[PDB]
């Protein structure tokens, strides 16, 4: 009870981990530009 | 005769506590698991 907050009991949870993983894409698509503006 | 009665009563008394030892033996498994978890953390922090 005294050490509920120390990261020694919180950081890794190899049996039931705490985080999910999200992937983000950044893009742009130039279309029909001089070859107006998209 | 009375001495034999005494011995039986005392053995009956001992049996109950000898049975009660097992739960205290299970708390040891709890402690063992917690120690292994702390070891997980130490390993990963050393790698970090």
């Amino acid at each position: 009870e005294r050490s509920k907050l120390s990261q020694e009991f919180l950081y890794p949870h190899l049996n039931f981990p705490n985080v999910k993983f999200l992937r983000i894409f950044i893009s742009n698509v130039s279309e029909n530009q001089p070859w107006n503006a998209t | 005769f009375l001495t034999n009665e005494l011995i039986r009563l005392q053995m009956e008394k001992l049996d109950a506590k000898l049975n009660h030892l097992k739960k205290l033996e299970k708390f040891m498994e709890l402690e063992r698991k917690t120690l292994e978890r702390q070891q997980e953390n130490l390993l990963i922090q050393r790698l970090n």
